[PDB]
């Protein structure tokens, strides 16, 4: 029982490694601008601000849903799952539309070694995230054919364990590639 | 736990919101600014283990704190070496 | 270990510092190491499964007394080796002005598709696969690449330096003794790889050089603009030995430039 | 639409005699199959969630993909004696190219990684007292990760290339640019998968080590094997992840047009190097520790003696762990890094070598006053010794930077990494064979073909490698394949001889493999506890149950099973035997990995629709599997009252307790 959350943990640390190693080759080809965007023209920090709050919320819906699950109620943990969904896609659909605005213009993941280097980060934060929401889309359909009655409340600890990972992980990118980029 | 997710509502909004705002509207020199944005990710970082993802010393024997620490020290060793080594190369190959 | 191969008896003030060093190193393990192997067969010889009278005791795990000479020894020879790497690698490092009372002769190296380019700007030379330097005379290069990494590699003379396309990496060398040293790239860089040799005349005098510059500036082809860089940038694999006979004037700068942009 | 697969596989190449051979064997492989038993393999092997099958099935592909790296090899050593002092060899520069990435690639991912991984899977679970691995379902599904990984670098063989860039794929060459072809998409689709398999691989036995362990056994009680494995796990959780991004930013680099590593507008190849590095050392320490862990094993059990350092070898396993993330610059001294940081990583390059010598010197004393019997599992021990002591010796002369800027990727590297990996991984990984066939197959390896193997695979290589010293020393560079030199052709001559000397050695492996099995009833293991045998792995029968276990033991010392049987209870009938639940095998694995197979066949070349179907082939599988609610059965007490009253039917037979 306890050792799928311990395994889900220590796969939690391999994706930090994962992270750390797209965040050091952020802060190397950050400089390589190759005479495009420098970061400072394009991050449009609040609509960061509105994405980071935006998983805020979604990692605190998600602990609702968690003390939901420690209680026996199953309405409350469908409810509590459906807006971590809700706030979740609103921010993959952020990114998307952040993307969009990017890759239509010559600012893609081909215009230089800076912008492939924030598209793989972020696009890895983002793809995390929406393994995430097809995750807890999969939970959520669990719950409501089987409850709340075992193998289903440890995958809720361990989506939590994923998601709140990812709400940290998106703390250390808007902290690095966004905003310090901005000054 | 009502309140420790609400103590890390209020403390994540808290140190989710100084940062934007002094950067978005300056007021500071950047070394500060720089300086401050960080000090409020670490703690706000420490905030999300501690109060979302409940670490605590014990867990199941150890072994989530420790294994925590030990992703951190390696994920610091990397970081600081495809820094320190790229930063040291990267000087090495201009015209200078 | 051939004894006179390229890394033992080396033809460079860097390559003899270098071998020394080997040598060295080599010597410090083998007091320990060669023990290893003393006692790897020893004591399956002598206490084997047959030899009966041998001091048969089990269940003899801790010894303060043996485990701190095992863990010190590889101590001491670390430490010991360690100051030396510091000493040695501050010392023989590449872009290390090699501490001569002469001019260091400036050879701008290009590792192109599977041949070697070499533009001596003061000299306004350039060559294919075949360098000249004169004798006891440093020899500073400006190691670069145009298609892919490869390995700028004198094993007579010591030391080698990655070519990096964009990047200009510093190598000083120098040959104590004149002579032809073969060079190769030691980074594979493709089909062309096992073709990227050249060599490397260290002339006896200042005046074999300057009789090998003027051999060079007798060539009817130059080397002037960078639209002729790239008809010999094109791909070929066993290029033969080309001279050129003026080069642009910051030939090089404009290689990296491609890149850098 | 086929898009960028077409017609042109290698048909005006003499690599379709390989390939007609691969598909004769395969279609033997499958009659026999057919006429015999065929469900069987579907319904015990190939869905098993039991740790003892999958590492079998490991070391299987493990010996299936060392015959192919090594006939890749004797053809590198063939061409490489042909050109010197020669005419150009039957392998063209193009060829030739594919064949040192292909065998540094499946040797490395497919021959090492599998048997470290099968041994650890055999083995780990039975010394900690565990019926099982902490996830059974994520340990078939990582078998048939790394089984894709094994079709795909096969498939390049008929179908496409596999890389002409060196078994890292170094980012300029392998770039889109200057490798348009599909062989560096071989290679990232296979690492990627094989390396996601690994990954899940390390989290199972970690968890399975750290949670997983009988009641009494403590961290210092359990096996210097176990010790061994947890850390290369560690390893692997904290390495992989680095694989599977660089190798993605990799993929990105030649399917987005991203510029990661491009030389062209803003990327740094030197980072490519670097991370590739940072995941490749720490592997190389994945590959080795775990058969330090096993000629620990096999030294304490063949010199009837405690194993002398435990906890100081145990401390050096840890120290290595956390001292190889540290390291990994020195394989790039030669990039033109400042003094500071080539100096600082070979310092730590050097550290990291005082572990490894505190463990052999345990080992040393082990021997030290022990009955040392000869078996072939103890050959291959000494011969790790004297080899890995060589090996490691010219490694620290390779990690002074002063040494390795004239000594970077001569031949001298090739010696020293052949020499360590052989007689390091390979030794470990037939001394586990020999030394665990009892523990799973009920016979025992035919011990006078595995002293010819070892004597023909140490002085084999003893002169296919020792040459490539002196050709490191003399100059020679690691992939040459056309107009070497004059100068080298003598001790490349004496390397091909070395070359032919262990692939005499490894035929005496395969008729060890085949005399035994022939003479699987001529010899037997009926007591369960051959050749002494001092952990808790050969407490249970030779063929153990599936279950391996049906008492969980106390354990509560360190051996464990020696001091069982030192002190009398070491065979005592339980009595009550309780229901315990065994996880239920589920073919799951095959599909989400045939997909894969789908998915990277499907992104090599460019038939998106076929990925797209692919990709979604092994999600679908994935949230149809999390469906399902019977993954495990209770075994009833009457079958565990047959298989262990059978087993005390035997240990009766012979002495007993
Ligand atoms: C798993 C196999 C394995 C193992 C165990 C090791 C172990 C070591 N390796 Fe190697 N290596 C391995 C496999 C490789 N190495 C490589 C590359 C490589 C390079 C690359 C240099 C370059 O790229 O130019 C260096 C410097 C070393 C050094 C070492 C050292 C110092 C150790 C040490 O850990 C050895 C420790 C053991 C010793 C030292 C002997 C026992 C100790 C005794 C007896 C006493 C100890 C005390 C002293 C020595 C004072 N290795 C490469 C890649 C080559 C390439 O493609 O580029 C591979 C595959
Ligand atoms: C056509 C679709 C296109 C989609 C494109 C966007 C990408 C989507 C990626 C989705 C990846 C899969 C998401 C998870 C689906 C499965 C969830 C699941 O099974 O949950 C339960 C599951 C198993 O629970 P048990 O109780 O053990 O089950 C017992 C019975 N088996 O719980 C778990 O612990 C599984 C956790 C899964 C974590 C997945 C993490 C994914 C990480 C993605 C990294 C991506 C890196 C960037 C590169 C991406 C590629 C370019
Ligand atoms: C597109 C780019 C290339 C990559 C393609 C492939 C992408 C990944 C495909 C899926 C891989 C993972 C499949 C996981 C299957 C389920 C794992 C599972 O739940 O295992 C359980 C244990 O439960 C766990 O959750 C295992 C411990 C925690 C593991 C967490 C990580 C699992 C893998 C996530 C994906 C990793 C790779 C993501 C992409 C990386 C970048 C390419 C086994 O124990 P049992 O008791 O047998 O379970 C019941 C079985 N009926
Ligand atoms: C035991 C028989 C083996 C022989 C005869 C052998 C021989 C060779 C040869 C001749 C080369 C090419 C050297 C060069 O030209 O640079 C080579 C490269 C290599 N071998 Fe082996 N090898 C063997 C086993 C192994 C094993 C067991 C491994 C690791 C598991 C391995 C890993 C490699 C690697 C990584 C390379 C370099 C690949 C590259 O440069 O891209 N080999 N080997
Ligand atoms: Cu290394």
């Amino acid at each position: 029982g306890g050792t799928k959350i311990f395994g889900f943990w220590i796969y939690l640390m391999s994706d930090c490694i994962l992270f750390s190693i797209l965040f050091a080759t952020y802060a190397v080809l950050v400089n390589g601008t190759a005479g495009g965007p420098t970061g400072k023209d394009i991050f449009e920090l609040p609509f960061v601000l509105v994405e980071t709050f935006l998983l805020l919320f979604s990692s605190i819906t998600y602990g609702m849903a968690a003390i939901a699950m420690y209680k026996n109620n199953k309405s409350q943990v469908i409810s509590w799952l459906a807006l971590t969904w809700l706030f979740g896609a609103g921010f993959i659909g952020m990114e998307i539309y952040e993307f969009h605005h990017l890759i239509v213009n010559g600012m893609g993941p081909d215009r230089s070694g800076f912008l492939s280097a924030f598209f793989a980060l972020v696009g890895t934060h983002g793809l995390h995230v929406t393994s995430g929401l097809i995750w807890m889309a999969v939970l959520m359909v669990q719950i409501a054919r089987r409850g709340l009655t075992s193998t289903n409340r440890t995958r809720i600890m361990c989506l939590s364990l994923f998601w709140h990972f990812l709400d940290v992980v998106w703390i250390c990118v808007f902290t690095v590639v966004y905003l310090m980029g901005a000054m | 736990s009502v309140k420790t997710y609400m103590t890390g509502f209020i403390l994540s909004i808290i140190l989710t919101v100084i940062p934007f705002w002094m950067v978005m509207t300056g007021a500071a020199s950047p070394a500060v600014i720089l300086g401050t944005i960080l000090a409020m990710a670490v703690v706000q970082v420490l905030v999300h283990l501690v109060c979302f993802l409940h670490m605590n010393t014990k867990s199941d024997e150890g072994w989530n704190m420790t294994a925590f620490v030990f992703t951190v020290l390696i994920i610091a060793i990397l970081v600081v070496g495809s820094i320190w080594i790229m930063w040291n190369l990267n000087y090495n190959m201009m015209m200078h | 270990s051939g004894c006179n191969s390229a890394l033992l008896d080396p033809k460079g003030q860097i390559g003899l510092e270098q071998r020394s060093l080997i040598l060295t190193a080599f010597g410090l393990m083998l007091i320990v190491v060669i023990p290893a192997i003393l006692m790897a067969v020893g004591f399956a010889w002598k206490y084997r499964a047959s030899n009966k009278d041998a001091k048969y005791s089990p269940n003899w795990s801790h010894s303060n007394k043996v485990e701190a000479v095992v863990w010190t020894v590889p101590i001491l020879i670390i430490i010991f080796l360690a100051v030396l790497t510091w000493k040695t690698t501050h010392a023989l490092e590449p872009s290390k002005p090699l501490a001569h009372d002469e001019k260091p002769i400036t050879i701008e190296v290009v590792s192109m598709d599977w041949k070697w380019f070499f533009i001596y700007p003061e000299q306004g030379i350039a060559t294919v696969n075949e360098i000249a330097f004169p004798a006891n005379t440093p020899v500073y290069f400006k190691v670069t690449s145009n298609s892919v990494m490869n390995s700028f590699f004198i094993p007579r003379l010591g030391s080698q330096i990655y070519a990096m396309a964009g990047m200009q990496t510093r190598l000083h060398l120098i040959a104590n003794e004149p002579g032809t040293y073969d060079g190769i790239s030691a980074s594979y860089s493709g089909p062309g790889f096992s073709g990227m040799k050249f060599k490397a005349i260290a002339t006896p005098d200042r005046a074999a050089f300057d009789q090998w510059v003027a051999k060079a500036k007798q060539s009817p082809n130059t080397m002037s603009d960078m639209a002729a860089f790239e008809k010999l940038a094109a791909p070929s694999e066993y290029n033969q030995v080309e001279y050129f006979s003026n080069v642009k004037p910051d030939l090089f700068a404009d290689v990296i430039n491609k890149f850098m942009a | 639409k086929l898009s960028l697969d077409a017609v042109p596989f290698h048909e005006p190449i003499v690599m379709v005699t390989i390939a007609g051979i691969i598909l004769g064997g395969l279609a033997l492989v499958g009659l026999i199959t057919y006429f015999g038993k065929w469900t069987y393999l579907w319904k015990e092997w190939l869905t098993s969630v039991d740790h003892k099958r999958l590492g079998i099935m490991y070391i299987i592909v493990a010996i299936v993909m060392l015959l192919r790296g090594f006939a890749d090899a004797i053809m590198m050593r063939s061409q490489q004696a042909l050109a010197s002092a020669g005419e150009a060899g039957f392998l063209p520069p193009h060829h030739y190219d594919q064949i040192f990435t292909a065998h540094g690639v499946i040797m490395i991912f497919f021959v090492a990684m599998p048997f470290v991984i099968g041994l650890m899977n055999l083995v780990v679970p039975l010394q900690i007292g565990a019926r099982d691995v902490a996830f059974p379902f994520l340990n078939n599904l990582s078998f048939w990760f790394t089984v894709v990984g094994v079709i795909l670098v096969n498939v390049s063989l008929g179908v496409g290339e596999f890389a002409q860039t060196g078994w890292l794929a170094y980012p300029p060459l392998s770039g889109i640019e200057y490798s348009p072809g599909v062989g560096v998409d071989y290679w990232i689709w296979s690492l990627q998968l094989s390396g996601i398999g690994t990954t899940l691989t390390g989290i199972n036995f970690f968890v399975t080590i750290l949670k997983m362990r009988a009641p009494g056994m403590t961290m210092f009680k359990m096996p210097v094997f176990t010790w061994a494995s947890l850390c290369a796990n560690v390893l692997i959780i904290a390495s992989f992840p680095i694989l599977t991004v660089t190798v993605a930013l990799l993929t990105l680099d030649r399917y987005l047009g991203t510029h990661f590593f491009t030389n062209d507008m803003g990327g740094n190849m030197m980072m490519y190097i670097n991370l590739i590095w940072a995941w490749g050392h720490p592997e190389v320490y994945i590959l080795i520790l775990p058969v330090f862990g096993v000629f620990s094993e096999i030294a304490a059990t063949f010199s009837r003696k405690r194993l002398f350092g435990y906890t100081s070898l145990v401390w050096a396993t840890v120290c290595i762990t956390v001292l190889s993330f540290i390291v990994w610059l020195h394989h790039f001294f030669t990039m033109g890094a400042g003094a500071n940081v080539n100096a600082f990583f070979g310092i730590t390059t050097m550290i990291i070598a005082i572990p490894t010598g505190v463990k052999i010197f345990n080992w040393l004393f082990t021997m030290y006053q022990g009955r040392i019997v000869f078996h072939s599992a103890m050959l291959w021990t000494i011969g790790f010794i004297v080899t890995f002591s060589v090996g490691g010796m010219t490694g620290v002369l390779l990690a002074v930077p002063g040494a390795d800027f004239v000594l970077h990727n001569s031949l001298f590297l090739i010696a020293h990494f052949h020499n360590v990996i052989i007689g390091g991984v390979v030794f470990g990984c037939f001394a586990g064979m020999t030394y665990w066939w009892p523990k799973a197959f009920g016979f025992k390896l035919n011990e006078t073909w595995g002293k010819r193997a070892f004597w023909f695979w140490i002085i084999g290589f003893f002169v296919a490698f020792m040459p490539l010293y002196a050709l490191g020393f003399m100059g020679m560079t690691r992939r040459l394949s056309q107009q070497i030199d004059p100068q080298f052709h003598t001790m490349l001559m004496i390397a091909a001889s070395g070359a032919v000397l262990i692939a005499l050695g490894i035929l005496c492996l395969v008729i060890q493999m085949y005399v035994s099995i022939r003479d699987r009833d001529q010899n037997r293991d009926l007591t369960g506890d051959p050749w002494g045998g001092r952990t808790l792995e050969w407490a249970t029968s030779s063929p153990p149950p599936f279950y391996n276990f049906a008492v969980v033991p106390h354990v509560h010392e360190r051996d464990a099973f020696w001091e069982m049987k030192e002190k009398g209870e070491a065979y005592k009938k339980p009595d009550h035997y309780e229901e315990i639940h065994m996880p239920k095998n589920s073919g799951a694995g095959i599909v989400i990995a045939a997909f894969s197979t789908i998915f990277g066949f499907a992104m090599i070349w460019h038939i998106w629709w076929l990925a797209i179907v692919g990709f979604a082939g092994m999600i679908i599988t994935w949230i149809v599997k999390s469906f399902d609610e019977d993954v495990d059965y209770y075994v009833p007490v009457a079958e565990i009252e047959k298989l262990e009253n059978q087993h005390f039917d035997e240990i009766t037979k012979a002495g007993l307790k």
